[PDB]
RNA sequence: UAGAUGUUUAAUGUUAAUUAAUUUAUUAUUUUAAUAUUUAAUAUUUGUUUAUACAAAAGUAACUUUUUUUGAAUAUAAAGAAUUAUUAUUAUAAAUAUUAUUUUAAAAAUAUAAAAAUAAAUUAUAACAAUCUAAAUAAAUAAUAAAUUAAAAUAAAAAUUUUAAAAAAAAUUAAAAAAUUAAAAUAGGGCAAGUCCUACUCUCCUUUACAAAGAGAACGUUUAUAUGUAAUUGUACUAUAUUUAUUGAAAUAAUAAAAGG
RNA sequence: AGUUUAAUGUUUAUAAAUUGAUAAUUAAUUUGUUUUAUUUUAAAGUUUUUAUGAACUGUGAUUUAUAGUUUAUUAUUUUUAGUUUAAUGUUUAAAUAUUUAACUAGUGAUGGCACAGUUGUUCUAUAUGUACCUAUAAAAAAUAGUAAAAUUAUUUUAAU
RNA sequence: UUUAAUCAAAGUUAUUAUUAAAUAAUAUUGAUUUUGGAUGAAUUUAAUUUUUAAUUAUAUU
């Protein structure tokens, strides 16, 4: 019901197969999901990985399994013409927060006489 | 009463004709009605292992939910917040993050010490992508001559304490952020 | 993860007890600087001040009681040095001595006035002779702080939260999300309910053109 | 998870407890009727809102046979 | 797979999704029998219309009101609104035993009567002196 | 079971009270029918119908001098044999005797009559035995 | 088959249907750690079956504390 | 000495009404699960030298800080026969790296392996040579009622003989042989019944059925009916009869259980 | 650690039988505040109800020619490192290993998918379906009603 | 230095604990962290049968 280019290949030796979360703000249309529908699908990419057939393992090669829950979130579909086109950077925490030094400043700590 | 089933073969003993089987198992004197355990145990659902292969469980709890309603919103006595407000980036969860972020990009003393390397080693945690660093530089250290970052997703640390029992720092990521220029740590020598 | 042998959490639980749940001692009356005299075990009789209580051991330091020797193992600088202190004792073998009747005496937190009790109430009350006492407090520390990264006690008290210009704008951010799906909760409430009613206002036009 | 739970079937008395369903059209299997609305009503109330001769009215019997139900026993009273 | 066996065991989040009907969407039933004005081709306001209205549970949406003789194609999802969500077998402890009494079970709902206080049953006892 | 170990750690079934028997399986139809104690207690004698019991051709030219419809007593070791089946109802007691073959009016009552009974005011005193009540005539299901 | 005991550290031989074994390399004997399971304790850290677990306390409160 | 004519335990025992010498009558030969022996001075271990290709699944006893891409996210070593064991786990790619584990100073049997004779590669060969100590270290296995023995002769019991009896005079130790001791009332013929087997004419409970009735039989179903062995079963006037007709057969060549020689 | 037939009958207080039946009565004459629950231990073939199993070994269906050779022959006769057998091994390097022994020449096949126990595959061996085909897993009782084996306490007092 | 060779094992050990089992009539949407993630059908277990519902006698048939 997702992007397909997330279950098989969008080129020719598989990039964009994998698991992806997104945050529950964008439209942009994930796959990872926790139903148990969807679980022995979802551990092969864990345990198993995904084997293309040009001969490369995309999601998973070496040991350690990767981490479906701190993925961070999605934030385009891949194009032909670059590695990724990114469609919402409404994801993208950009901190955009400025700080002052100049009046009344806020020591991290505070004292007490 | 029930009548107990009857076992001493004699004088009658014809089992053979209206005698149905009562062979069948006795459920009257188990009668004590509370579950007995499946043969093959199935194991606690906590996962025990430790080590470098810990897996994620994907299977969604109940009562993670319950916790979480009630750290957005009191849950029992609160009523929910409109759909329109809980799906919004003003949901307070996610207001909480647009304005105050709650990251820890822990750099290595051990990498820039007295040597001087172009290439600084952050432990950020596991949900910052590459974008998400080099704006968490620009902005908060005006560090901004990064020219690429790479990603090692590295799982936390175990140890096992004094007693021995199994213990592990949080997991964290590797970024290689590629400076251009070569920075070190001036170690008061 | 792996549990302990049998015979190894009966030497851990007996080391460290108090991490049950509670294990203080419900009302909580040895305080330092009070006058307690030990009971039973080793030394039954002897009388002296506390100076330090670890409370969540339900024990007691009480000077020149139970004293030993501090052994103090040291690296290359310092040889082996010893030194003598007294040890905790557990408070369940140790009573008051009584300002007046010097004697046992339980010691309960009280409450309601007497003699111009300042909130009106007594803090430690003898059972024998009457004569209450304060339960003081635990000090904080005094010279705890770094100027160069303390916020003095005066810009944590410069009101900056004027209510009448940021609760206004806040209820602003909320009203526009609630304002917005609520109104987008109308798509299908129109576009869905809109084609239904023109199958009736499509009938009406056939029902007046048929009777014609 | 339910949203609105609906309402019992016929609720229409004020002082007696509605009818068990089936009679009144629903699944069987209950030879009582109980009205939430009218429990959590207290006495004061209950007796309020009705008069002696509609007392009378509601607390009607139809013992051997039931008053929904036309030609059928009260199912209240059989043995299921 | 030493991990699977004692992690695959976990209960997954539940919940009753009740029967979804496609065939008979009671939505558009608040169009049904509703008189249309002649010169403005709408639905003139019908006040006798929403108390025909045979209200029809629903998940997504509150209750769906429909004209009673329309009403008979929605009489599972009636019996699976009053049926409580949860399976029986863990609200079994509620039916077994003399609780059995204390219970609604309309339509398999296991959910309390009202029961009074203790302090209620007190006074309500002393009230009558006896 | 040792102190605790995972025969003890888990939980198999339970049991419960075993309930009882018939209190008088051992007067069992197939004596009732055959056989009938007479005589006096410490006398207890099991007499049995005597004769043949051939059903030949159509012979049996007297009908007269056909069995003589006799009681006659069973040999002195079945006694023992049925009896046996009898006392145990309450062995290790000298004091009891044997249950009885045929019921008697104070097992009959003794047995509806006890403490726990005293309310039972239907089936007490031999209701079982009488003919029934005459039912109602508006009776109907 | 199953000629000794059914303990791990048994006496006479077994069989791996009957009484089917963990492969356990070196572990401790009804009698105490000898000194050969010991020369893990001090080097590898824990005995070398890795099913024991490591108590190193009472040592923490030799030298540390 | 001691009640008696011999098989249903004795108890205020630190009064489960006590508080400093209770010195507590208490133990099931074997089926239990823990330890300890004996086999055991042991069997097996023993590390000084060979010729290098790539995947995946496979593990994760596991660490990492150090350059994955210019793709964002993700992940980059480790097995399986229980093992660090008889082993190139080879889908693919390959061709001049010395590319890094194998004790011992004796002798036999055996085990591998080896010049000469009654045109070929063979023989058999249970023939030289060659390899396989010991001690040192490490240590298992099945087995175990114990002996006071055990050399050697020699008779005695439904008996088969473990013993006992007379008569002898039989010493330690290591090594090597297996003569004796520690692993079934059996093998072969000759007969007769039985199970197995085939075969139906007559036997029993088959169900799956088919037709019949019933509905103006587009079909769905419910009763009444004898078919196949479908296929399982089993079948040696006081007298003087009766309790058995009720499936029938085949060296059914092999099995079984008996007798007989 | 280890095996279960109540060794006792004190005041309220009263317990008979008999016909095949109706019934009949010198039915002679007891006992009892009403006494009830217990019946070894271990232990075979088996049954039964649900379940699971093709990573093993069984038979499909997708591979359409990384090797040397005899005969003109594209068949071939072959090659044969793939094919029904004999010794060693004897808790063995292996809970079937190394050598010995009996024929077929991949344009039709290494698993795709599929089958499952009162039954699969079936090249029809009552062979094989994960190191004992009594398949495995779970719960249970009729299962030594069977030369079965065990059954805890000396000093005694009646016999065959 | 000589031992001719042999012959014996009897009767005590530290420093830390409060867990099991039965009993009790007053809880209860599944024990092991944050659903769906498209805004939708994943998270559905219902049907008149000794059932997690468990029955004060010895007569008659």
């Amino acid at each position: 019901k997702w992007p397909a280019w997330m279950d098989h290949g969008a080129d020719g030796t598989g990039f964009g197969i994998g698991l992806n979360r997104t945050h529950p703000l964008s439209k942009l249309r994930g796959n990872l999901r926790r139903n148990p529908s969807e679980i022995p699908r979802v551990l092969n990419m864990m345990i198993q990985g995904v084997w293309h057939k040009s001969g490369n393992k995309l999601y998973f090669r070496g040991g350690k399994p990767p981490n479906p829950s701190t993925h961070p979130y999605l934030t385009g579909e891949p194009c032909p013409v670059y590695g990724w086109k990114v469609t919402d950077p409404g994801v993208i925490r950009e901190f955009n927060l400025p700080q002052p030094e100049d009046k009344t400043r806020y020591k991290p700590y505070v004292a007490l006489q | 009463r029930f009548y107990r089933p009857l076992v001493n073969q004699g004088i009658n003993l014809w089992r053979s004709r209206m005698g149905r089987l009562h062979k069948g198992w006795t459920t009257w004197e188990y009668n004590r009605d509370v579950i007995p355990d499946p043969r093959p145990f199935p194991e606690p659902a906590v996962n025990n292992y430790f080590g470098r292969s810990r897996i994620w469980n994907p299977i969604a709890g109940k009562i993670g939910l319950v916790n979480r309603k009630a750290e957005e919103w009191g849950w029992p006595h609160q009523r929910p917040p409109p759909t329109g407000l809980r799906r919004s980036p003003e949901y307070f969860p996610f207001f909480f993050s647009r304005y105050f972020p709650d990251v820890e990009v822990r750099l290595v003393l051990d990498s820039v010490l007295n040597n001087e390397t172009t290439r600084p080693i952050f432990h950020i945690p596991q949900d910052m992508s590459k974008q998400e660093l080099v704006n968490y530089l620009k902005n908060i250290y005006n560090i901004d001559n990064v020219v690429r970052i790479r990603v090692r997703n590295m799982r936390g640390r175990r140890f096992k304490n004094e007693v021995g029992e199994i213990k592990s720092l949080p997991d964290y990521k590797v970024a290689v952020v590629e400076l251009d220029s070569p920075v070190s740590i001036v170690f008061k020598q | 993860a792996r549990d302990l042998e049998s015979h190894q959490k009966i030497q851990i639980a007996g080391r460290y007890p108090y991490f049950s749940p509670d294990y203080e001692i419900k009302p909580w009356i040895w305080y330092p600087g009070d006058t307690v005299e030990v009971v039973s075990g080793e030394g039954a009789g002897q009388r002296g001040a506390i100076i330090a209580v670890v409370k969540y051991k339900n024990e007691i330091l009480v000077q020149n009681v139970n004293v030993q020797d501090v052994v103090i193992p040291a690296s290359e600088t310092r040889p082996e040095q010893v030194v003598q202190r007294e040890h905790p004792i557990s408070v369940l073998r140790v009573r008051h001595v009584d300002p007046s009747t010097n004697q046992l005496c339980h010691l309960e937190i009280v409450k309601v006035r007497n003699k111009e009790t300042g909130e009106l109430e007594e803090r430690r009350i003898s059972l024998e002779s009457g004569a209450l006492l304060p339960i003081p407090a635990p000090e904080e520390t005094v010279e705890a702080g770094d100027p160069l990264k303390d916020t003095a006690i005066q810009d944590a008290d410069e009101e900056t939260y004027d209510r009448e210009k940021e609760m206004p704008l806040l209820v602003v951010r909320r009203l526009q999300a609630m304002e917005n799906y609520f109104v987008d909760s109308l798509q299908k409430s129109h576009e869905y309910h809109k084609a239904l009613q023109m199958r009736n206002a499509q009938d009406m036009q056939t029902f007046q053109k048929d009777v014609l | 998870v339910a949203p609105w739970v609906p309402p019992p079937r016929h609720d229409v008395k004020v002082t007696m407890p509605p009818p068990p369903g089936g009679e009144v059209g629903g699944s069987y299997g209950v030879s009582t009727g109980y009205s939430d609305r009218l429990a959590r009503t207290p006495y004061w109330k209950r007796m309020a809102l009705s008069t002696y001769a509609l007392r009378m009215k509601e607390n009607e019997t139809r013992y051997p046979m039931s008053p929904h139900r036309e030609g059928e026993y009260d199912l209240r009273y059989t043995v299921t | 797979s030493h991990q699977l066996k004692r992690i695959l065991n976990k209960k997954s989040l539940h919940k009753y999704n009740w029967d979804p009907l496609h065939m008979y969407d009671p939505r558009k039933l608040v169009h049904a029998n509703r008189y249309v004005d002649h010169d403005t081709y709408e639905e003139k306001y019908d006040p006798h219309w929403e108390h025909n209205a045979h209200l029809v549970p629903d998940q997504q949406f509150y209750n769906i009101p429909v004209p009673k003789e329309y009403k008979d194609a929605y009489w599972w999802r009636d019996l699976q609104a009053r049926r409580v969500q949860c399976p029986t077998e863990w609200v079994h402890f509620r039916m077994h035993t003399k609780d059995k009494l204390k219970y609604d079970f309309q339509d398999l709902a296991f959910r309390k009567k009202f029961e009074y206080s203790y302090e209620d049953v007190v006074a309500n006892a002393k009230d009558m002196c006896s | 079971p040792k102190a605790g170990c995972e025969e003890i750690t888990r939980q198999g079934r339970r049991v419960v009270l075993k309930p009882q028997e018939y209190f008088a399986q051992h007067r069992m139809q197939v004596w009732q029918m055959r056989f009938k104690e007479m005589g006096p207690p410490f006398s207890r004698v099991w007499v049995a119908l005597g004769g043949k019991m051939r059903r030949r051709r159509i012979g049996r030219q007297i009908d007269v001098k056909d069995m003589r419809y006799y009681w006659r007593p069973i040999e002195p070791q079945y006694q023992r044999l049925y009896m046996s089946r009898l006392r145990i109802k309450d062995h290790s007691n000298k004091r009891v005797q044997p249950m009885r073959l045929r019921a008697t009016n104070n097992d009959i009552g003794q047995a509806s009559s006890l403490k726990e009974w005293e309310r039972s005011s239907d089936r007490k005193y031999g209701a079982a035995l009488a003919p029934p009540k005459k039912r109602d005539f508006e009776f109907r299901v | 088959y199953q000629r000794g005991s059914w303990a791990p550290g048994s006496k006479h031989q077994k069989h791996m249907s009957l009484n089917p074994t963990m492969y356990l390399y070196r572990f401790a004997g009804p009698h105490g750690p000898g000194p050969y399971v010991m020369k893990y304790w001090w080097t590898l850290g824990c005995f070398p079956t890795g099913i024991e677990r490591p108590f190193r306390l009472p040592e923490f409160l030799a030298s540390y504390q």
